[PDB]
RNA sequence: ACGACCAGGGCUACACACGUGCUACAAUGGCGCAUACAAAGAGAAGCGACCUCGCGAGAGCAAGCGGACCUCAUAAAGUGCGUCGUAGUCCGGAUUGGAGUCUGCAACUCGACUCCAUGAAGUCGGAAUCGCUAGUAAUCGUGGAUCAGAAUGCCACGGUG
RNA sequence: CGGCACGUAGCGCAGCCUGGUAGCGCACCGUCAUGGGGUGUCGGGGGUCGGAGGUUCAAAUCCUCUCGUGCCGACCA
RNA sequence: UCCUCCUAAAGAGUAACGGAGGAGCACGAAGGUUGGCUAAUCCUGGUCGGACAUCAGGAGGUUAGUGCAAUGGCAUAAGCC
């Protein structure tokens, strides 16, 4: 309850003599996180899909649910049928671990950051953002090495503008592009 | 490849320091030395390097006198 | 720790590991040991609980990972902005070296086709 | 000459004229031809005419040109006894009808206008008159 | 958007019913309130009604919505209905599942003995 | 003047092909310690000990010797141990980057060497073809000349065999 | 002209039927012999599939628009 | 032979060696029910991720989707789980 705590606390304070309103309980909060390593191919991935799974599960403490393909597949093909990636939406309680392994367990641990980017606009100012190659973690799938490293994180706050977008989520910092 | 610590500042480059301590940008120094690596005062200038058939002017920056200058002239070209 | 630069191998000795720390290398190994004062005949798989924080102060007194990976390619493009001999050869991919290239060059041009 | 490039279909029916117009307005144009009677433009008409409009207004002006043949219109070829398919396409015509614009003119004086439409006109099918450019 | 996923879901049994010509039982629920209420036969007009906020239902409740604010309307549906003396009630679910309160108030009525 | 003289370039391109060599693909081994024995040549615009400093190449200081005297010279594989364990690695060193050294007035296309890093391709080579009958082959160094300064070349000498 | 079959590496057929890969023959080109060639041992490359895209995850194919080319018929009087 | 649309003149039904296309089935769920769910397209951002896999949001409002032709019809959704 770490980042929890800190929302109701004195981010939701901050935020408040930066964007002054009526209202107060207009804020922008953290809604769900989603996770999504999209395994791709169909050629073995039922095997290897089992892998990317067993990963997601390295973050969260639940499972995943596999997303079967949309509208259309180009020149990857295989249907509207068939799983091919995998996703999770996150709790709050998985929530703010994941805020605390997100620069506790994924800034310490490092390829290289010296930021990614400075702004992410999602039409109403979410952030989304690759690791490129995941971070270690409590897994014994490093020593197996994993079929696809690095996986997705968009946040899926509510808001209305990047430009509170950021300061909600450099509250605790993530730092950037400083 | 090296310059030692022995660089060849260049002598038919100081007479043109000497032509330029008063005078920036004027033409396009024909100047036939290459082994020069100049003092910042011939920095911002256009030294045209002779490259084994006519010179080519160098518009020259302080990463071009890491080195010598002739470096930074072309004198074969590939097609 | 397995610090800077993801894993660090182990089931091997000290100073060969260390080797594999992406801008340590042979003699540069074996110089971090003789800092920390630790041997190599004990194994990483050991890792000292000395041997611990020198690992990264010693690599931190290095120019070494991403910090290294950027400066040379830096490089690269900074001659290649001026004009320069070294600059335009990494673009035909050429050497420096004043090599072969009547005859071999094949890390340059790649192989035989 | 001039048709879909994507053909929304091959073939079409013949169509009856009813005549009449609601197409009566030059609206790139300052001078026109508008339609007297009804019949088809086979393009080759519109061809001929988009040519002799130019050689004469020259490089002054600009021209528009009103109806694009959209209705196909066959023709069963010869010495062949006839119902036993529906001929192939030969054509392309335009159906047009009274006080169905044509053509557009701008840029030049009124009897200049008039006088390279003139000349335009006969290879044309039907009878024409004059367009003034008009507040409205 | 929660008021119009729970419009679309209650467009149906209201088309179904509205063809057999019934006095219905529209349940409303509400996490503070409940309103609930007897329509007519062909749907006009609503003859009898109860919810969370008469202070003769308020008397047997801790606060609004609490459950015992459809054991107060276990007693409003057996009094309503039955002061007209209907027992014609065809449960109008209205798009709520029949879980919690829906539950609740409507096996009260199985209770009161309304006709289903 | 296709003469003549100089500065720069080009002789060491390159998108390729071929020939003659060198170095590996490994534990008959590699790296680390210490340790075992040589032969034949070279030299005052020379080789250069010593001692000082440099991680080093080497630089500074300078003895000695034009020489079976002294300097090059410490032979190296080898050996006894230390290890690594058959992994593209602790193998391998290409590439490049940075840092430096030396000869020169000056190493830009076209210098070599060292230092640290980066760390390549390659896990013994189809078709084919050649060398070599003994101190040879094989492999391992050593020395010379040309050398201001660039030897996997040539030329010579021994080790094991 | 119309019917109906097919153009597929330099060149000629498979694969189409029952959507996919695009193979194979010899030639081209390189290695290797041989003094050199030819030949050949031997290595690699070569097709908008005749043009075209609608169906569809998938079109040389199926279907439709279409080009010449080949083949069958323009006959009874 | 059968189905759809147009021709077919706003009832109906309708000719041609008229204009277009399908069918000669499939399914035990793709049926039934009950409960739930809501596209296409493009924009933007986001590892692999390519213009377009997947995720998120936005715009948009069925331009989609209907086990399979075309038309009519489908948000109460018949669609989709």
């Amino acid at each position: 309850a770490k980042l929890h705590d800190y929302y109701k606390d004195e981010v939701v304070k901050k935020l408040m003599t930066e964007f002054n309103y009526n209202s107060v309980m207009q804020v922008p909060r953290v809604e769900k996180i989603t996770l999504n390593m999209g395994v791709g191919e169909a050629i073995a991935d039922k095997k290897l899909l089992d892998n990317a799974a067993a990963d997601l599960a390295a973050i969260s403490g639940q499972k995943p649910l596999i997303t079967k393909a949309r509208k259309s597949v180009a020149g990857f093909k295989i249907r509207q049928g068939y799983p091919i990636g995998c996703k999770v939406t996150l709790r709050g309680e998985r929530m703010w671990e994941f805020f605390e392994r997100l620069i506790t367990i994924a800034v310490p641990r490092i390829r290289d950051f010296r930021g990614l980017s400075a702004k992410s606009f999602d039409g109403r100012g979410n952030y989304s953002m690759g690791v490129r190659e995941q971070i270690i973690f409590p897994e014994i799938d490093y020593d197996k090495v994993d079929r696809v490293r690095g996986l997705d994180i968009t946040i899926t706050t509510t808001a209305k503008s990047d430009e509170e977008g950021r300061a909600l989520l450099a509250a605790f910092d993530f730092p950037f592009r400083k | 490849r090296s310059l030692k610590k022995g660089p060849f500042i260049d002598l038919h480059l100081l007479k043109k320091v000497e032509k330029a301590v008063e005078s920036g940008d004027k033409k396009p120094l024909r100047t036939w030395s290459r082994r020069s690596t100049i003092f910042p005062n011939m920095i911002g200038l256009t030294i045209a390097v002779h490259n084994g058939r006519q010179h080519v002017p160098v518009f020259v920056t302080d990463e071009m006198v890491g080195h010598k200058l002739g470096e930074f002239a072309p004198t074969r070209t590939y097609r | 720790a397995r610090i800077a630069g993801i894993n660090i191998p182990d089931h091997k000795h000290a100073v060969i590991a260390l080797t594999s720390i992406y801008g340590v290398g042979k003699t540069r190994s074996k110089a971090i040991l003789a800092a920390a004062g630790i041997a190599e005949d004990v194994k990483i798989s050991e890792l000292s609980e000395g041997q611990i924080d020198t690992l990264r102060d010693e690599v931190a007194k290095f120019v070494v990972e991403g910090d290294l990976r950027r400066e040379i390619s830096m490089s690269i493009k900074r001659l290649m902005d001026l004009g320069c001999y070294r600059g335009l050869r990494h673009r035909r991919g050429l050497p420096v070296r004043g090599q072969r290239t009547k005859t071999n060059a094949r890390t340059r041009k790649g192989p035989r086709k | 000459m001039l048709q879909p490039k994507r053909t929304k279909f091959r073939k079409m029916h013949k169509g009856r004229n009813r005549g009449l117009a609601q197409g009566t307005d030059v609206s790139f144009g300052s001078f026109g031809l508008k339609a007297v009677g009804r019949g088809r433009l086979t393009a080759r008409q519109i061809e001929a005419a988009r040519r002799a409009m130019t050689r004469a207004v020259k490089r002054q002006g600009k021209i528009w040109i009103r109806v694009f043949p959209d209705k196909p219109i066959t023709e069963k070829p010869l010495a062949v006894r006839m119902g036993k398919g529906k001929g192939n396409v030969e054509y392309w015509v335009a159906l047009i009808q009274p006080g169905k614009v044509l053509y557009e003119m701008d840029g030049v004086p009124e009897e200049l206008a008039r006088e390279a439409f003139k000349l335009a006109a006969a290879k044309l099918p039907i009878k024409t008159t004059f367009v003034t450019k008009t507040v409205m | 958007d929660k008021k119009s996923a729970r419009i679309r879901r209650a467009t149906r049994a209201r088309r179904k019913l509205q063809e057999l010509g019934a006095t219905r039982l529209v349940v409303h629920r509400t996490p503070r309130h409940i309103y609930a209420q007897v329509i007519a036969p062909n749907g006009s007009e609503v003859l009898v009604a109860a919810s969370t906020v008469e202070k003769a239902i308020a008397e047997q409740l801790k606060y609004t919505g609490n459950k015992d604010a459809a054991a107060a309307v276990g007693k409003a549906v057996a009094e309503r209905a039955l002061e007209k003396g209907i027992k014609d009630v065809s449960f109008d679910r209205s798009g709520f599942q029949y879980h919690g309160r829906v539950q609740a108030l409507a096996d009260a009525a199985r209770e009161a003995g309304l006709q289903f």
